[PDB]
């Protein structure tokens, strides 16, 4: 009667905050750019044709971008995608060989500082007997003299092992839904405002994330998820000028990248097997890389982020904008991959401005590096390839990662520069308005029932 | 007022309804909790997981006085000290997430009351009752 | 984010059917009953039925029975409206609105699509006569002085109006259009100036209906 | 069906001001009554819903009251957002039915309106029609008579009228009266006269011309 | 250690195959094996066969192959209007 029993019921809404593995998924037209795997998507997760999303109503559950798990996972899970696919690749182990290298045929100035040089060198054959007197193209970044003419050697020799990608494969980022296995459930936050920090009034849930294309970069945030209505701005720690700034636009800024020189993949045999892919001779002109930025978009974007960055350093206050302290190349450049390259910009023709509280482009300086070591990691350096021909590629400006100078003076004028390095900032763009949680689905509640006595 | 019939809010649907109202959606929850190289491994353990998951709650769904899932009873005194709460408060005034906050801390002594005082007694006093 | 949004605007001919489309976005759309309403061009609002998006049963209005069907879809979030038999007395706008739907009643309409105009008629697409309405000669001195343009017998709605492609909008008046006894819209707009930048301030009106694809400059003046 | 009828069905009122509007049913419908508002070329907003609850969002100088069959909705202070056209209805049975609107517009001071007539351009009259158009600018209130005369015969069903919406600035109303003949009946009079009657005017104003 | 891990991957979906036909099996008013019955009225609509004409006139690979179609529906009338609606029609008469 009115004493109370217990009853349990199975099926209850009832969550609670936890991490757990994720699976992958990537479409069905993602699989079908074959060659030869490109990238991830060998035995991924056909993506659900139908996408379900159930707006939980009445629902506030609190989020946290900085100390979600899904970045730490996906962050780990690209690593090893890159070590995996460096696996049966070919193995540049004998091309640390004295380079007896020169200027690249061109017509001055003193100012060229060269740049390309052209490296003349000994290689292993197919046989283990008789040499081999072949050339091939590195770039300045590439090489490094040591001490008749002018000796190099490749800049990771002394460093770690380098491996050469292999050509079937492809660095073309592609979209990759994120899931939770049977029991879990993956919490989306769907307000139009929203740091990343806090309780979701409007919350709904998903079984996979949408496409989010793993693109590693620094500096300038590319091919991202545009923000609503105006743009945002988020930081574990505003007050500490240590902590990073990720912020968020509305509109995208058209972005440009040329790679002007014409190379030629000069396919050397250092067999039995393996064969390496030199750099050839250049048709056509000695120009270097560089992207464009409209100067009409880039100026109404600057705009607008320093009027939301007024609403949290004084409605009143000068902000200025200036590049890179210094250190790495990763780190002082705009580093991205078009095409198979590897660019690295000079940002410093995008950070020079000066507001107070109230027709063409802009060409930046982008150098190529071909051995890299991302991630930083030591021991496994990576050769890119040369690409044949003219590279061009047009991407989305969608965000930027600055970071706050420590000299204050700090009521009065505030500075920010470009930062980056941890990678695992980049996947925090994308994952903010997503956690994973729990499903506990037994939940015992009382009420006047009582059971038989088998009567 | 005029209506229509029934209405359908899906997985979690009811997570910020009433219990009362959520208690109407236990058979969708209980339908998608099974749902059915490096790198393709790293689902595998997850799918196992998952089914480990599901027996050790129709494991303890079963070793309680029920088996039968979505909705069973129990010949349990509701002890007091569990957040005195009237039935009228909780069912039209509560939801499951803001539920099991609270009696989070007693739901380890509930399930021992559940295992051990019922089915363990309960089926025993069957054994004497049907030889007869 | 809980939206509702609708098809474009649609014309039919008297007798025919018209199919107009919802599709929700930011809520479970089998969670809510949803109801189709029509306003006539200046009048109130009219009950046409309700849809349960979950089961698909229906209930219309009796004096549209067997005349406005409701149907859903709901792997695209999606309801549709199909007006048959179609008379002049049809036109108007027409909007879904969901039900909050407590208890599993009607309660309230909370969330309504944007409304799509249908229009029936047996006109047929033409643009706008644009003809001059001069400025008096009579106009005060230093004073206040109106002009404007006639937009005649165009079908069918919208047109839009800019004067000096925009660079004149301060005292303009463009009047709502009104349905002439002859099947075409009618409107005129009109703007008020100083009697002083007569002949000296040139007054162009842009008038450009995308129905017909057609874009009229006409220079006003003094005759 | 249930007949909901709404007084007034237009009420002028000044910013600040505390008003009520009524909504009337045929039948008894309990409690079962929403309160919208809606704005030109917008959909409705829903407001009150079990013909007191406040819907989410809503301003609290919002409120309602009644069961049965009267039912009353409250603004305790009107804020310019607040001008529009309020409908209720009602859901206790089929057929779902809406009110006939209440317009509330704000009050200002009386503007007499500026008269002016346009001929017909030469342009349309070779296609064998002439509109003559009578235009009242920036008038306050609403209620305006407009009367075609030609040769001094009053004239009837040969106009149509267009009024603006209450300016959001300046609140004040245009009107156009537009007076259509053909070719022939225009050139078969001389003196075409519009005469505006408004209660800012110390006399009826009328604006004529002489035909060519 | 591979090959031996082929035959793992194989022995994990079939406990999963067969717990999803226990899920299925216990959602709906049966739980208990082999037979069981439904209060849910046959459609004529799915094949108006007899019942001599069925169980004396039938293999099940027959019979499957057209009631394929409809298997999909007669399931989901199992689950939600049955169990969802039979079991909540006994916490109201278990009550009292
Ligand atoms: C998300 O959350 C929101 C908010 O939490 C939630 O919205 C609520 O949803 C529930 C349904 O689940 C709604 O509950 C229904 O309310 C009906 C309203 O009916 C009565 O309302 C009149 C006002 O009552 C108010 O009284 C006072 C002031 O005195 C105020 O403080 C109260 O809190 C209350 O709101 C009431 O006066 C009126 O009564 C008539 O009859 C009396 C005589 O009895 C007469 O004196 C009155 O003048 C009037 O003529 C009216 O009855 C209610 O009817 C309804 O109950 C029906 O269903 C239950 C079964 O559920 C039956 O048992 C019962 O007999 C009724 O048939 C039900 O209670 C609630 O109103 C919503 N809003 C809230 C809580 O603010 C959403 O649902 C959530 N959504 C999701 C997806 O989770
Ligand atoms: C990087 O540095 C390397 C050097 O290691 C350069 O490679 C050399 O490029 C030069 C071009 O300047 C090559 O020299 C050319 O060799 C040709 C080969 O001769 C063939 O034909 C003859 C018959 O005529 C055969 O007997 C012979 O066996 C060969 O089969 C010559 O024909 C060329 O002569 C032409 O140019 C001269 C220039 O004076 C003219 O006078 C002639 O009339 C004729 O037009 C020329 O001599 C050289 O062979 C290359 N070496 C290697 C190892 O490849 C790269 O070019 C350089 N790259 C960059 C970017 O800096
Ligand atoms: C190959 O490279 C060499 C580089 O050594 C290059 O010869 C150089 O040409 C530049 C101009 O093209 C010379 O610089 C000049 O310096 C004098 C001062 O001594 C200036 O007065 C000159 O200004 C004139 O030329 C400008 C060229 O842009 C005009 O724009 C300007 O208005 C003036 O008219 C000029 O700056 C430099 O001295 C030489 N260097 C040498 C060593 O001779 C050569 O042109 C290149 N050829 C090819 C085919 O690439
Ligand atoms: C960079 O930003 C531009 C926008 O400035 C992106 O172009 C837009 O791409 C979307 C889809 O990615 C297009 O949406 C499409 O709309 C049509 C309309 O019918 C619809 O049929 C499609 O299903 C799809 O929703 C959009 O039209 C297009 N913008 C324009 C002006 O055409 C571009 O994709 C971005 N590039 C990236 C992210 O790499
Ligand atoms: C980056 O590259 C893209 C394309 O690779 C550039 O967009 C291009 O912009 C030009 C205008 O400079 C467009 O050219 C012409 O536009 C007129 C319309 O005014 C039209 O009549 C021509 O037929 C032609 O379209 C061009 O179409 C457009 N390309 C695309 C694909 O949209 C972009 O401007 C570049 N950004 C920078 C900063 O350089
Ligand atoms: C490639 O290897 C050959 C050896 O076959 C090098 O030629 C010798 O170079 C050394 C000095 O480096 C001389 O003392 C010898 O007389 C050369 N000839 C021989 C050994 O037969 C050649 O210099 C190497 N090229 C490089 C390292 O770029
Ligand atoms: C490997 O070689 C590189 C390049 O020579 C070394 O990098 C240099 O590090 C010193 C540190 O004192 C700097 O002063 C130089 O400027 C660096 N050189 C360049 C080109 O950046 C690196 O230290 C070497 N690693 C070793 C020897 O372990
Ligand atoms: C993210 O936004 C939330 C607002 O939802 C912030 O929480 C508020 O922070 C201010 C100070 O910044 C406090 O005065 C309020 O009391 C906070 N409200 C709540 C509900 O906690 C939060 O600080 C923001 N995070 C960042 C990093 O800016
Ligand atoms: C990036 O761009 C800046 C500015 O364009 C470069 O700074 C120039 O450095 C050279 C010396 O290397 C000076 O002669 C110039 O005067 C500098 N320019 C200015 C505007 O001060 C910088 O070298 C470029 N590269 C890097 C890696 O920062
Ligand atoms: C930032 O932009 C300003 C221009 O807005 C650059 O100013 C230059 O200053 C030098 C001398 O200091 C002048 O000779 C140039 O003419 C100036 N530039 C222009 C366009 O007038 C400034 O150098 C830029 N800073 C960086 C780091 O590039
Ligand atoms: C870069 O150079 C190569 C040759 O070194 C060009 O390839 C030629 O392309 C034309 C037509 O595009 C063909 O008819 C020739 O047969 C190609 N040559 C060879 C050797 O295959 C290539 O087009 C150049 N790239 C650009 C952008 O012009
Ligand atoms: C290469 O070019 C640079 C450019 O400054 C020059 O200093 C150097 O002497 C050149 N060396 C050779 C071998 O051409
Ligand atoms: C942020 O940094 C400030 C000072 O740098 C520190 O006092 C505070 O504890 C940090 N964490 C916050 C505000 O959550
Ligand atoms: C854009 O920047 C230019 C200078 O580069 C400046 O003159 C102009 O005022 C800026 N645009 C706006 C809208 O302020
Ligand atoms: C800063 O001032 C603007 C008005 O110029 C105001 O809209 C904004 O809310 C203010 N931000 C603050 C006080 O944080
Ligand atoms: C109820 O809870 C109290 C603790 O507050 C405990 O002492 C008591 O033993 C419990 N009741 C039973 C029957 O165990
Ligand atoms: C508990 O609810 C019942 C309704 O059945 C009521 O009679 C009783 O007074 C309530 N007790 C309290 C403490 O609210
Ligand atoms: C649960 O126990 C903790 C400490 O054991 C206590 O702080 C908390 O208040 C308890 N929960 C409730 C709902 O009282
Ligand atoms: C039986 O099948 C028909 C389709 O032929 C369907 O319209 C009808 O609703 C079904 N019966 C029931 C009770 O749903
Ligand atoms: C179906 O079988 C029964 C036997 O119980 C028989 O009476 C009936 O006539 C049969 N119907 C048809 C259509 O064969
Ligand atoms: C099942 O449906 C397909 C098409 O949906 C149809 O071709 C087939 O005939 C149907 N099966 C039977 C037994 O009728």
């Amino acid at each position: 009667a009115e004493n109370l029993w217990v009853t349990v019921y199975y099926g209850v809404p009832v969550w609670k905050d936890a991490e757990t593995t994720l699976f992958c998924a990537s479409d069905a037209k993602a699989y079908e750019t074959e060659k030869h795997n490109v990238w991830a998507t060998h035995a991924c997760v056909p993506t659900d044709p139908n996408p379900q999303e159930i707006h939980l109503e009445n629902v506030t559950e609190e989020f946290n971008m900085w100390k979600n798990n899904m970045v730490e996972q996906m962050h780990t899970d690209i690593i090893s995608l890159w070590d995996q696919s460096l696996k049966p690749c070919v193995k540049l182990t004998p091309l640390c060989v004295t380079l007896q290298c020169t200027n690249v045929t061109n017509n001055i100035t003193d100012d060229m500082r060269g740049e390309l040089k052209n490296c003349s060198f000994n290689m292993t054959t197919e046989l283990r007997d008789k040499k081999q007197k072949v050339y091939s193209l590195f770039y300045r970044l590439d090489v490094v003299q040591i001490n008749s003419n002018k000796e190099y050697r490749l800049i990771n020799c002394n460093t770690s092992a380098i491996t050469q990608a292999c050509p079937k494969v492809s660095f073309e980022p592609i979209p990759i839904h994120y899931c939770a296995p049977a029991g879990f459930a993956i919490l989306k936050c769907k307000d139009k405002k929203f740091n990343g920090t806090g309780p979701c009034p409007s919350v709904s849930t998903v079984q996979c994330t949408h496409g989010i294309k793993p693109v590693v970069s620094t500096q300038l945030l590319l091919n991202g998820s545009l923000a609503e209505e105006e743009v945002m701005i988020r930081s574990e720690n505003i007050t500490n000028n240590a902590k990073n700034i990720l912020v968020q636009f509305n509109t995208p800024v058209q972005i440009n990248c040329t790679r002007p020189n014409n190379n030629t993949r000069k396919s050397i045999r250092i067999g039995p097997g393996q064969a390496f892919y030199a750099t050839g001779d250049i048709i056509g002109d000695i120009r270097q890389a560089h992207c464009n930025v409209s100067k009409a978009t880039w100026n109404e974007t600057l705009g607008k982020v320093v009027k939301q960055l007024r609403k949290h350093f004084g409605n009143n206050t000068i902000i200025r904008f200036a590049n890179s302290s210094g250190g790495d190349l990763e780190v002082t450049t705009h580093s991205f991959n078009c095409g198979g390259e590897f660019f690295y910009c000079n940002t410093s023709g995008l950070f020079n401005s000066t507001w107070i509280s109230n027709n063409d482009s802009i060409t930046l300086p982008c150098r190529i590096k071909q051995i890299i070591n991302m991630w930083q990691r030591i021991g496994q350096a990576m050769y890119a390839p040369p690409i044949q021909g003219v590279i061009r590629c047009v991407s989305n400006i969608t965000g930027l990662i600055l970071t706050r100078d420590g000299g204050s003076t700090n009521s009065t004028t505030e500075t920010f520069r470009p930062g980056g390095g941890d990678m695992r900032d980049n996947w925090r763009s994308e994952l903010y308005k997503y956690k994973v949680v729990k499903i506990e689905p037994l939940g015992v509640a009382p009420t006047r029932c009582k059971r038989r006595v088998v009567g | 007022a005029v209506g229509i019939g029934a209405v359908f809010l899906g997985f979690l649907g009811a997570a910020g309804s009433t219990m009362g109202a959520a208690s109407m959606t236990l058979t969708v929850q209980a339908r998608n909790l099974l749902s059915g190289t490096v790198w393709g491994i790293k689902q595998l353990q997850a799918r196992v997981l998952a089914v480990e998951r599901y027996l050790r709650d129709q494991q303890l769904l079963g070793i309680w006085g029920c088996s039968g899932k979505l909705i069973c009873c129990t010949n349990v005194p509701w002890n007091s000290s569990w957040s005195n709460r009237n039935l009228s408060e909780i069912w039209d005034n509560m939801t499951w997430l803001q539920w099991d906050k609270e009696i989070s801390n007693y739901t380890q002594i509930i399930y021992g009351l559940l295992e051990e005082s019922q089915n363990q007694q309960e089926k025993n006093e069957q054994d004497l009752l049907a030889l007869d | 984010q809980e939206v509702l949004v609708q098809s474009g605007a649609e014309v039919k001919k008297p007798g025919a059917s018209v199919k107009v489309s919802c599709r929700a976005f930011g809520y479970t759309f089998t969670g809510n009953a949803l109801h189709w309403v029509r306003q006539a061009p200046g009048q109130g609002l009219e009950w046409l039925g309700w849809i349960n998006p979950h089961s698909g049963d229906t209930t219309t209005s009796q004096k549209f029975q067997g005349r406005v069907y409701m149907t859903r879809d709901k792997s695209i979030n999606t309801a549709f409206l199909d007006v048959t038999r179609l008379t002049s007395d049809d036109t108007g706008i027409y909007y879904c609105a969901r039900d909050k739907y407590y208890g599993n009643e009607a309660v309230g309409m909370d969330v309504w699509g944007q409304g799509t105009s249908v229009t029936v008629s047996s006109a047929s697409t033409k643009g706008p006569s644009v003809f001059p309405l001069a400025p008096s000669s009579k106009s005060t001195s230093g004073g206040t002085a109106a002009l404007g343009c006639l937009v005649k017998d165009y079908f069918p709605e919208p047109v839009t109006v800019s004067w000096n492609s925009g660079a004149l909008t301060s005292g303009v008046h463009t009047f709502p259009a009104v349905l002439q006894s002859s099947g075409l819209y009618s409107l005129s707009s009109v703007v008020t100036v100083p009697s002083s930048s007569l002949g000296t301030q040139t007054y162009i009106c842009n008038v450009n209906h995308k129905p017909s694809n057609t874009k009229v400059d006409k220079k006003v003046e003094p005759k | 069906d249930i007949q909901l009828t709404q007084s007034p069905s237009f009420l002028s009122a000044s910013v600040g001001d505390k008003v009520t509007i009524t909504c009337r049913a045929s039948q008894g419908v309990r409690n079962e009554l929403a309160w919208y508002q809606q704005k030109p070329g917008k959909a409705p907003n829903l407001l009150i819903y079990y013909a007191s609850t406040l819907q989410s969002g809503v301003p609290s100088r919002f409120s309602a009251t009644g069961s049965g069959t009267h039912f009353t909705l409250t603004v305790s202070s009107l804020q310019p957002e607040d001008f529009a056209t309020y409908f209720c209805q009602h859901m206790s049975s089929y057929p779902l039915t809406f009110g006939g609107g209440t317009k509330v517009e704000i009050k200002r001071t009386v503007a007499a309106p500026s008269v002016f007539i346009f001929p017909p351009s030469d342009e349309q009259l070779k296609s064998g029609t002439a509109s003559v158009v009578c235009l009242l600018n920036n008038f306050y209130p609403r209620e305006a008579k407009v009367q075609w005369k030609v040769d001094n015969a009053l004239q009837s069903g040969n106009s149509q009228e267009s009024v603006t919406e209450q300016d959001s600035k300046d609140s004040t109303y245009s009107l156009s009266s537009t007076l259509t003949l053909s070719k022939a009946d225009y050139e078969k009079h001389k003196v075409y006269a519009c005469e505006v009657t408004h209660q800012g005017l110390s006399s009826p104003v009328t604006k004529s011309f002489n035909r060519g």
